[PDB]
RNA sequence: UAGGGGAUCGAAGAUGAUCAGAUACCGUCGUAGUCUUAACCAUAAACUAUGCCGACUAGGGAUCGGGUGGUGUUUUUUUAAUGACCCACUCGGCACCUUACGAGAAAUCAAAGUCUUUGGGUUCUGGGGGGAGUAUGGUCGCAAGGCUGAAACUUAAAGGA
């Protein structure tokens, strides 16, 4: 129920039992290998790439087609990316709340919803500390973000 | 009800009940080979977009995306699968 | 899933919250400041030794009316100024001022008995020699 | 969150059968739990049970008979000595005779009486009546 | 370190002799042993320069008796260390138990390079210090 | 506490009323405050005056959120599609009715039940009424004040239904 607000959501996908094929598609497997890869340079994120694969192309996930689960292939590929991409996105909101914050020291709601997100993060950043995928000490940092994406 | 097969229900039961409940779970979304009308071209769309896609190349333009279900453009076939 | 923590690992947290809680339950409070040393008459005790002042009266708490008999004492200790009580009889004679008397407690522990009052002290003996016969006529005094 | 699985089922299936359902529907399915079953059933306490596989951990069907009395889940899951179990009985089974206290040791996911014959001792999960 | 003298007092395993009269062919010694109890006697430690008497095994120091571990905590004293050995206590009221460390002074040689976190199996000395008993026998990286 | 805001209410203060008095009730105005930024305080009848985890007992009919099934109700557009709907079922609520097998001093309580047939897990609290949540020390606060918390003395009742 969400671990931040009084919010009970339910909603994923109803991945389904078929471990094999879909069979009614029957192109290749190595065909969307090519595809991911294709893609990725362009400008890519791992999220993103099923959701094109699947609304264009035979796909159903990558995953019965290949036996492996995207990232793993950009991984092999080396196209992972420096960071966990889901992280990417919540570090973002940071710069981009923070900003906003300041333009404008009389608004709370915002405030509490920066904090709430510093926390999203030292906790997803403790976890992609433990295994591995995360050189030792990384430590977030507030101010270092906008050369760190543009 | 004292009692009753949960195992196989009604087909009814199941239609209706919430995706994630018929026991074994499945999903309601499903795809859908589109002749737009010019080509013969033929693009595996899905029936919950979000993307429209284009068809193909032809650049066309097939299926807004909304709350859950495309709105597909008059021209298409739209065979389910 | 009531308001105490449980699993297996939960031996720290536990010695504690009883160890806190129990406070409060008054008798575990008297026992560890034991007040009993340093609060109250006696101390650490249950009997003693006494001599006499005034004759004091003392009447009644009220559902009564009952003028009853009371003594002022001196312990042989530290020193508090106490009042005590009397019983059977008049009783009261033989208690002839600043006479040696052996006093001890109302039973109640503290607390204050019956229809009298700040009272919470008996007399059980006098010179020593009991009052229980020096009003069934066992003995008589010096 | 569902911190525990055993527990949530079980207490479902004296909550199914005060009412007299004839049976149940449980999530979480588990080893444990098939263990668990496969003692109750042995003892005359439910009938067949018809897991079920969704690839998933998974959901199992119980058909009743309107028998079971009571199953409580103990729980931290205490430790316990051979001789021990004598204290137990009496504190929470209703006579003697009968009714399984029920216990994890090694072979076994198997009650007492039964543990005499094997005389051995560990962890006591359950219980019936 | 590493120079071997530096502790202005020279130093040697004490009882070493070499023989500059004599054809002198591989010119140094050395004293070294096998603790024993199991292990194995690394190979830093027959090729290994350094000298330290507090060494179990370039050395005069026993091991006997306890066998222990567990995690590495500080390091910061020359050739010395701390070890936590997290361990379980069962309450016989609440039936329970609770997280408890003591931590440990150890000895330690060059043969071993231990960073912080290692598991580690050690040994049981004569007194070594003020406080120091155990000598480190095995390390346990990543 | 310092800036901004200062419509309306409106302790304080002023008033006219009533009244033996009326510093109150009634009426009209009224700083301060109510509002906000930034910082304090941490109390409440903060109230279900009912610690949480659990597990088990006895019936119902409602409702919110999901989910499952019924060639189920309309929608009509051509059949579907969904959607609202009906009903069947369930899991999770937020409550309610009815019994009393039980419990209780009772009033009442599906929990205050499974307790002299006395024991599933654990944290706080109270032990007559006042004196008094004061005096004191110790501490948090700028202050208002909080948390901590005596005793002497007094008293045969204070209280609940």
């Amino acid at each position: 129920g969400r671990m931040h607000s009084a919010g009970k959501g339910i909603s994923s996908s109803a991945i389904p039992y078929s471990r094999n094929a879909p069979a009614w598609f029957k192109l290749s497997s190595e065909s969307v290998i090519e595809q991911i890869v294709k893609y990725a340079r362009k400008g890519l994120t791992p999220s993103q790439i099923g959701v094109l694969l699947r609304d264009a192309h035979g796909v159903t996930q990558a995953r019965v087609i290949t036996g492996n689960k995207i990232m793993r292939i950009l991984k092999s590929n080396g196209l992972a990316p420096e960071i966990p991409e889901d992280l990417y996105y919540l570090i973002k909101k940071a710069v981009s709340v923070r900003k906003h914050l300041e333009r404008n020291r009389k608004d709370k709601d915002a405030k509490f919803r920066l904090i709430l997100i510093e926390s999203r993060i030292h906790r997803l950043a403790r976890y992609y500390r433990t295994v591995a995928v995360l050189p030792p000490n990384w430590k977030y940092e507030s101010a270092t973000a906008s050369a760190l994406v543009n | 009800v004292l009692v009753q097969d949960l195992l196989h229900p009604t087909a009814a039961s199941e239609a209706r009940k919430h995706k994630l409940k018929t026991l074994v779970q499945g999903p309601r979304s499903y795809f859908l080979d589109v002749k737009c009308p010019g080509c013969l071209n033929i693009t595996t769309v899905f029936s919950h977009a979000q993307t429209a896609v284009t068809c193909e190349s032809c650049s066309t333009i097939l299926c807004t995306p909304t709350g859950g279900k495309a709105k597909l453009s008059e021209g298409t076939s739209f065979r389910r699968k | 899933g009531k308001g105490k923590p449980r699993g297996l690992n939960s031996a720290r947290k536990l010695r504690v919250h009883r160890r806190n809680n129990r406070w409060a339950e008054n008798n575990y409070k008297k026992r560890l400041l034991g007040t009993a040393f340093k609060s109250s008459p006696f101390g650490g005790s249950s009997h003693a030794k006494g001599i006499v002042l005034e004759k004091l009266g003392i009447e009644s708490k009220q559902p009564n009316s009952a003028i009853r008999k009371c003594v002022r004492v001196q312990l042989i200790k530290n020193g508090k100024k106490v009042t005590a009580f009397v019983p059977n009889a008049g009783c009261l004679n033989f208690v002839d001022e600043n006479d040696e008397v052996l006093l001890a407690g109302f039973g109640r522990k503290g607390k204050a008995k019956g229809d009298i009052p700040g009272v919470r002290f008996k007399v059980v003996k006098v010179s020593g020699v009991s009052l229980l016969a020096l009003w069934k006529e066992k003995k008589e005094k010096p | 969150t569902r911190s525990s699985v055993l527990a949530d089922a079980l207490n479902a299936i004296n909550n199914a059968e005060k009412t007299g359902k004839r049976q149940v529907l449980i999530r979480p399915s588990s080893k444990v739990i098939i263990k668990f079953l496969q003692v109750m059933q042995k003892h005359g306490y439910i009938g067949e049970f018809e897991y079920i596989d969704d690839h998933r951990s998974g959901k199992i069907v119980v058909q009743l008979n309107g028998r079971l009395n009571k199953c409580g889940v103990i729980s931290p899951r205490f430790n316990v000595k051979i001789g021990d179990i004598e204290k137990w009985t009496a504190n929470l089974l209703p006579a003697r005779q009968f009714g399984y206290v029920i216990l994890t040791t090694s072979a076994g996911i198997m009650d007492h009486e039964e543990a005499r014959r094997k005389h051995v001792s560990g962890k006591i999960l359950g219980f019936v009546y | 370190e590493l120079t071997v003298q530096s502790e202005r007092a020279f130093q040697k395993q004490p009882h070493i002799f070499n023989n500059p009269k004599v054809k002198t062919s591989k010119r140094t010694k050395r004293w070294y042993k096998n603790a024993g109890l199991g292990f194995k006697t690394p190979k830093t430690a027959i090729e290994g320069s350094y000298i330290d008497k507090k060494c179990p095994f370039t050395g005069l120091v026993s091991i006997r008796g306890k066998i222990l571990t567990g995690t590495v905590v500080s390091t910061k004293m020359h050739r010395t260390i701390v070890i936590r050995r997290a361990y379980l206590h069962y309450i016989p009221k609440y039936n329970r138990y609770e997280k408890r460390h003591k931590n440990v002074p150890v000895h330690v040689s060059p043969a071993f390079r231990v960073q912080v976190g290692d598991i580690v199996t050690v040994g049981q000395c004569r007194p070594i210090s003020k406080t120091v008993r155990f000598n480190v026998v095995k390390v346990s990286a990543a």
